[PDB]
């Protein structure tokens, strides 16, 4: 559907083509990774002015 | 006063010596180290958090 175009087609097939799932895959780490680290400081020091 | 000379002499010296030795560099990693666990000492409680 987003394709949408009616209705299917039968045998299209994409390649599971890479580059960006690596690199997308760091963002997924670092939104992690940095929000692990802010959230933790907030957490002991601790003491107002890092939250 | 010539006590003082004397047994400061030794006194002065030794402390010298003290402080030289120390600052060796690893005992300078005890003092990383230990003043960590002191840190925890340190920062134990809240109140000594602030450390």
């Amino acid at each position: 559907e987003l394709l949408g175009l009616g209705q299917r087609r039968e045998r299209v097939r994409i390649l599971k083509p890479t580059v960006a799932h690596a690199i997308i895959q760091m963002w997924y780490s670092w939104f992690v990774e940095d929000d692990r680290t802010l959230a933790a400081a907030r957490r002991t020091s601790r003491d107002d002015a890092e939250k | 006063l010539a006590i003082d000379g004397r047994r400061m002499q030794n006194a002065v010296t030794l402390l010298r010596k003290i402080e030289m030795i120390g600052t060796t560099g690893i005992g300078a990693s005890a003092v990383h180290l230990a003043q960590s666990r002191i840190v925890d000492q340190m920062a134990g409680r809240g109140l000594i958090d602030d450390s």
